[PDB]
């Protein structure tokens, strides 16, 4: 089990989710940038997407972005990083 | 179980990635942009312990006299099923996460 940030305004105390065995932390941000929803991601099955120490961002508005990280906590900052 | 490999026509996995943009439901679903929901393909015996052998000397019998008995085989069939995170659009604009179960195959097996 793997503790993950949190933030559902749709139907945290403190703040802390216990996930199911094998889960992960994902993070959902939408302009202005704030949080839209955060959690446990139980989608294994396709590690091209929940491989990360850290939360990273990779027809859509373009404007929201989603990640998926391993470690505790990690979905709280992310970052982008592709080469030019 | 089989993982397939292309070579192998036997009850195997096979890996299989449904893209969401390709049937244009992107739009609803945030995330995941795919996933290798997978499927199961190949052959099996035709489906115990003592008393099936003996119906296999039946079976044998009726075959080397040009009948046909029964052509009861087996079938390739998903063995074992995980759950799928997925994020997406509610009909009322919400941000609805749910757990969708049975999605992925991973294991294949015959009947």
């Amino acid at each position: 089990e793997r503790l993950c940030a949190f933030k559902d305004p749709y139907q945290h105390e403190n703040g802390t989710i216990l996930c199911s065995k094998g889960s992960t932390c994902y993070g959902l941000w939408e302009g202005d940038i704030n949080l839209v929803k955060q959690g446990c991601w139980s989608h294994i099955g396709d590690p091209q997407e929940c491989h990360y120490e850290e939360c990273v961002v990779t027809i859509q508005n373009g404007t929201y972005r989603f990640c998926c990280c391993s470690t505790d906590l990690c979905n709280v900052n992310f970052t982008e990083n592709f080469p030019p | 179980g089989l993982e397939c490999d292309g070579r192998t026509n036997l009850c195997c996995r096979q890996q299989f990635f449904i893209d969401f943009r390709l049937i244009g439901w992107n739009d609803w679903i945030i995330a995941p942009t795919g996933y290798y929901g997978n499927y199961c393909e190949g052959s099996c015996p035709a489906y115990p312990g003592s008393a099936s052998s003996f119906h296999t000397a039946v079976v044998n019998q009726y075959r080397m006299r040009g009948l046909n008995p029964g052509t009861v085989n087996s079938c390739c069939i998903p063995t074992k099923l995980s759950t799928m995170s997925m994020l997406y659009f509610d009909d009322e604009y919400n941000i609805v996460k749910r757990d969708v179960p049975n999605m992925i195959v991973e294991e294949c097996g015959c009947a």
